[PDB]
């Protein structure tokens, strides 16, 4: 038994109509359920028995069958609908679909860009972490570059990106540049260089160790 | 549904309507309307009951949920349950209330519940299948396809 | 209706862990209990199911003979006994419930209507390690009249940690080349409020029984 889900990901604008398709590998199965999973949350049941709406789920969710093809439908996409959706064959060897990532498509929003020097505690510990912070932007793609004393850096940083917000539908990005205290103490100007679709020219936020 | 004496089937009444399910409720409907696709039914024998009464299990959804008779206030009650037909082939006392006696009346069949004797599968008069105590409304027909 | 999982943690390859699922608000006799797992960044995978009423059990092929599901109807508690663990068993483990009978009131097509919040399982020869917590201090470089402050929770193992604040940016933990995790938590706060209030993050890392309070003070 298999449940082939499509597409693996989509982005669509608020109010648009969204459908997701799940195709079962055997035709005697028709008890398909559909789940919504939000960041850090347990899955939540939307549709059961192929087309029945579960108590509480908004009326804009519906499900239908046509042969071995099962479809979830979101009639007017809302910002809170950002989630991964799974279909499920409910019996015996229970089977999920690979899942569909639903991103909300909004207008371009630029990042506010902030920077944090390392704290003193970490410096006494032997290492320096510089953090650069891009808040409440869209789309998710962004380039962030470190330049210590106008020397572009590589290998010694890592990035973290939130999930799409469920209210204003933006993202945030963190970039941590990790150095040893000695290396940190030898240089003066730490810069973070942000290029994004919302910025006409690349922005740079900087601080001097002094 | 690959076991000894294990076969696939579609179940019709005297008037060419087919067993199907909607949200767990067993109903009768036209196989040909796009509204009522019929249950693909696994049938398995219950080797521990009296073979001359043709004891069988009824598995909808290719054998993933089985039909049972449960004794309640309103009487005996049909119920579809999250039980696979191979677990019933293992046997035991608990498999009796998932067991139906396949009593032949000529070319058709009656389905009587072993846990609720004297009660038969009953087609609705008005357009849910139920249990009842020879009539065309208790007559059924098995086709492999 | 409530389902609570417990017993997750770090365990070496080939080791054993027992999980617990404590149910309330419904009867074990009228339902089935299920374990479903999810690896970081991956999809849902069913593990196992038990019918307390009939004592039937089912298992996904990838855990048969290693995992055993069971239930104690007296405690309304289901269990997953996991043996011969491997790294690919690393996942969050949910327990969930379904109503067995099509005639029951709250029947829902045998769909999983209630889930727990899940318990994390890490299979690894690595050792547990508490986190370091350093402040991300507001300054002029973090204001736009809103200020950003936060906590860098660095160098811990295994997941998870909880950060609590007494405008939130919940970044996911990153795995560092050292095989340790670090996350950053950010909060946005008005600039009226510095001096008026000191800000503290509570970092809770249960695996090492770490619990720290660092204050995030300006400049």
């Amino acid at each position: 038994i298999q449940m082939t889900q499509s597409p693996s990901s989509l982005s669509a604008s608020v109010g648009d109509r969204v459908t997701i398709t799940c195709r079962a590998s055997q035709s005697y199965y028709s008890y398909v359920a559909w789940y919504q999973q939000k960041p850090g949350k347990a899955p939540k049941l939307l549709i059961y028995s192929a087309s029945s709406l579960y108590s509480g789920v908004p009326s804009r969710f519906s499900g239908s069958r046509s042969g071995t093809d099962f479809t979830l439908t979101i009639s007017s996409l809302q910002p809170e609908d950002f989630a991964t959706y799974y279909c499920q064959q409910v019996f015996a060897p229970i089977t999920f679909g690979q899942g569909t990532k639903v991103e909300i498509k909004r207008t371009v929003a630029a990042p506010s860009v902030f920077i944090f020097p390392p704290s003193d505690s970490q410096l006494k510990s032997g290492t320096a972490s510089v953090v650069c912070l891009l808040n409440n932007f869209y789309p998710r793609e962004a380039k962030v570059q470190w330049k210590v004393d106008n020397a572009l850096q590589s290998g010694n940083s890592q990035e973290s990106v939130t999930e799409q917000d469920s209210k204003d539908s933006t993202y945030s990005l963190s970039s941590t540049l990790t150095l040893s205290k000695a290396d940190y103490e030898k240089h003066k100007v730490y810069a973070c260089e942000v290029t994004h679709q919302g910025l006409s020219s690349p922005v740079t936020k900087s601080f001097n160790r002094g | 549904c690959s076991l000894p004496m294990a076969r696939y089937y579609i179940i019709k009444d005297a008037h060419q309507k087919a067993l199907y399910t909607r949200n767990g409720q067993l109903l009768l409907g036209d196989p040909d309307s796009d509204n009522y696709s019929p249950e693909k039914v696994c049938i398995l024998p219950n080797r521990g009951l009296d073979r001359s009464k043709v004891p069988i299990f009824l598995g909808m959804q290719g054998g993933s949920c089985c039909l049972a008779c449960v004794k309640t206030r309103e009487g005996p009650l049909l119920q579809l349950e999250d039980v696979n037909i191979e677990d019933l082939y293992k046997g035991g006392e608990q498999t009796t209330r998932f067991t139906f006696f396949q009593r032949s009346l000529g070319s058709a069949f009656r389905l009587e519940a072993a846990a609720c004797p004297g009660w038969f599968l009953c087609g609705p008069a008005e357009p849910p299948v139920q249990l009842t105590k020879p009539s065309t409304h208790t007559e059924f027909y098995f086709e492999m396809s | 209706v409530q389902l609570v999982e417990s017993g997750g943690g770090l365990v070496q390859p080939g080791g054993s862990l027992r999980l617990s699922c404590a149910a309330s608000g419904f009867s074990f006799s009228s339902s089935s209990i299920h374990w479903v797992r999810q690896a970081p960044g991956k999809g849902l995978e069913w593990v196992a199911s038990i019918s307390p009423y009939y004592s039937y059990t089912s298992y996904a092929d990838s855990v048969k003979g290693r995992f055993t599901i069971s239930a104690d109807t007296s405690k309304n508690t289901a269990y997953l006994q996991m043996n011969s663990l491997r790294a690919e068993d690393t996942a969050v483990y949910y327990c969930a419930r379904t109503v067995r009978g099509s005639k029951k009131p709250y029947f829902s097509g045998w769909a999983m209507d209630y889930w727990g919040q899940g318990t994390l399982v890490t299979v690894s020869s690595a050792s547990t390690k508490g986190p370091s917590v350093f402040p991300l201090a507001p300054s002029s470089k973090s204001t736009s009249g809103t200020a950003a402050l936060g906590c860098l929770v660095k160098d811990y193992f295994p997941e998870p940690v909880t950060v609590s604040w007494n405008g939130v940016h919940t970044f996911p933990a990153v795995l560092q080349s050292s095989g340790l995790y670090s996350l950053s938590r950010v909060v946005t706060v008005p600039s009226s409020s510095l001096g008026t209030q000191t800000y503290i993050c509570n970092v809770n890392h249960k695996p090492s029984n770490t619990k720290v309070d660092k204050k995030v003070e300006p400049k």
